[PDB]
């Protein structure tokens, strides 16, 4: 299961 | 032994394309096991090793909908970086990400990872403490401060120490080897002066290997020639290393092969 | 920054003249990932060339494996030609049964 990034760059 | 999970993600913009292409490749113990590609006719995460088809439909639907979310995350991030570096329209741009966890041979977490590159150069990474960020460029400080302000590293720490380990354990069970290299020496009549001996290692896995020629006890970079380890295409890898040694003094040169599947390194000489 | 592809051309199995085999074109260390790869026999495009899916290594560089069926002979020349934005010209590597 891949990590879920939250805040954009 | 130890174990690992990684996802390698890429978002690519090119001057013609409408929006970026997003690709996500997951690895377990350095072998690809799932892949999402926005360029597919129906984009979805898909199994890439037979043991992953054990996962039912709602696994794939859930993970697919997450990937569509990450695709939009990459789209916005690429647009933002364009401005951070004062890059105008009309170029090709690349965001890359690696993330995952390493497990000890006791199956406990050794280290978590979350690193990014822009244009193929380090952009920002989560430090081993899973609490603070490193960013080289002046442009990347903007992202660090945004991520510090929102406490983003806390969600990532929770993933790397929790779900990353927990799902890697699930995968390790559902997909529950090494191949030793076979080595031989070839003789290549080259010039009047000398010959080249080529020490071949074939059919091995994983790809990490080391070949060395020694003139009766001395390793030599004295124009020892090698190739980068390369895939045979069947799951196994190949490498060779070569050296020149005066005629009639062939069996005074001896090659050694180091690979992790071997009971001990192989020592071998040329054989007619 | 553009990184120029490195290329190996080699057979899956020890080559034996007249014996069917698999010819690989392994392309590494390039950036950005867009790349065009062709495999040739005596200068003619080999029709059925399989192409691995794009992947990258922990140093961020991309790699791809092209391969095709072939039966080596003593006289036939096999080649891999790569076009990439880091290079003004296409780069060709020729198969050498000893390497």
């Amino acid at each position: 299961m891949a990590l879920r990034m939250t805040a954009v760059m | 032994g130890p174990h690992s999970m990684r996802y390698f993600e890429t978002a690519v913009s090119r001057p013609g394309l409408e929006e970026p292409r997003y690709i996500s490749v997951g690895y377990v113990d350095n072998k690809e096991f799932v892949r999402f590609d926005s360029d597919a006719e129906n984009p979805r995460y898909e199994p890439r090793a037979p043991w992953m088809e054990q996962e039912g439909p709602e696994y794939w639907e859930r993970e697919t909908q997450k990937a569509k979310g990450q695709e939009q995350w990459f789209r916005v991030s690429l647009r933002n970086l364009l401005g951070y570096y004062n890059q105008s329209a009309g170029g090709s741009h690349t965001l890359q990400q690696m993330s995952g966890c390493d497990l000890g041979s006791d199956w406990r977490l050794l280290r978590g990872y979350l690193q990014f590159a822009y244009e193929g150069r380090d952009y920002i990474a989560l430090n081993e403490d899973l609490k603070t960020w490193t960013a080289a460029d002046m442009a990347a400080q903007i992202t660090r401060r945004k991520w510090e302000q929102s406490g983003a590293a806390e969600h990532y720490k929770a993933y790397l120490e929790g779900e990353c380990v927990e799902w890697l354990h699930r995968y390790l069970k559902n997909g529950n080897r090494t191949d030793s290299p076979k080595a031989h020496v070839t003789h290549h009549p080259r010039s009047k002066g000398e010959v080249t001996l080529r020490c071949w290692a074939l059919g091995f896995y994983p790809a990490d290997i080391t070949l060395t020629w020694q003139l009766n006890g001395e390793e030599l970079t004295q124009d020892m020639e090698l190739v980068e380890t390369r895939p045979a295409g069947d799951g196994t890898f190949q490498k060779w290393a070569s050296v020149v040694v005066p005629l009639g003094k062939e069996q005074n040169y001896t090659c050694r092969v180091y690979h992790e599947g071997l009971p001990e390194p192989l020592t071998l000489r040329w054989e007619p | 920054i553009q990184k120029t592809p490195q290329i190996q051309v080699y057979s899956r199995h020890p080559p034996e003249n007249g014996k069917p085999n698999i010819l690989n074109c392994y392309v590494t260390q390039f950036h950005p990932p867009h790349i065009e790869i062709q495999m040739l026999k005596n200068g003619k495009k080999i029709p059925k060339v399989e192409m691995s899916d794009m992947s990258f290594s922990k140093d961020w560089s991309f790699y791809i494996l092209a391969h095709t069926e072939f039966t080596p002979t003593e006289t036939d020349t096999y080649a891999c030609r790569v076009k990439h934005d880091s290079m003004a010209e296409p780069k060709t590597v020729y198969w050498d049964r000893d390497m």
